[PDB]
């Protein structure tokens, strides 16, 4: 039966750490803007500041 | 309406969990992994099609 038939199970254990990340999603890198109030996104860390 | 009355048991739910025909084990009010750790005064079973 369906509950007794075998299932292939894939477990992905993600590592959410403050270390420099090696795996990332598809996203491009823009120019770095300094000394101005801008929005920023560093490796998934979003914010707004100078 | 066959209400099977269950009392004076040692209800080992591992045999029911590893039973061949029955699969789904939905529960309300209690947790299935805790079901071998509790004591109930009386259990009532209703088996229909």
């Amino acid at each position: 039966g369906v509950g007794h038939q075998p299932y292939r199970v894939v477990v992905l254990s993600f590592e959410l750490l403050h270390a420099p990340a090696t795996v990332c999603g598809p996203k491009k890198s823009t120019n770095l803007v300094k000394n101005k109030c801008v929005n920023f996104n560093f490796n998934g860390l979003k914010g707004t500041g100078v | 309406w066959n209400r099977k009355r269950i009392s004076n048991c040692v209800a080992d739910y591992s045999v029911l969990y590893n039973l061949a025909p029955f699969f789904t084990f939905k529960c309300y009010g209690v947790s299935p992994t805790k079901l071998n750790d509790l004591c109930f005064t009386n259990v009532y079973a209703d088996s229909f099609v």
